[PDB]
């Protein structure tokens, strides 16, 4: 039942703008997880 | 069919992450 | 350390606060953590 990926590069408004996305309508939310993974991994700040 | 808000506690103390559920 | 916590009845908004405090103070992540949970606790029953 789901796994966990976590987003610890993403800022407050993006992180939070994930979900924005997925809570209106949770079908996109794989999409959506995908580009906050994507995101995490776009900018990923080490 | 969603992503649950998680975190987990730990060093930094608090990450923001996502349980996909399906 | 790695302690999980699910937020599943805050919505977008209701954990927008909880990154600002985190990210803007990382000190007290766990105070804030309080409050992310306090606030899960607080419109958990529906």
């Amino acid at each position: 039942d789901g796994e966990i990926f976590y987003l610890p590069n993403l800022n407050p408004d993006q992180l939070c703008a994930f979900f924005h996305s997925v809570h209106d309508d949770p079908s996109q939310s794989a999409n959506l997880l995908a580009e906050a993974k994507k995101l995490n991994d776009a900018q990923a700040p080490k | 069919e969603g992503v649950l808000y998680v975190g987990s506690k730990t060093k930094e103390g608090v990450v923001h992450g996502v349980a996909t559920v399906a």
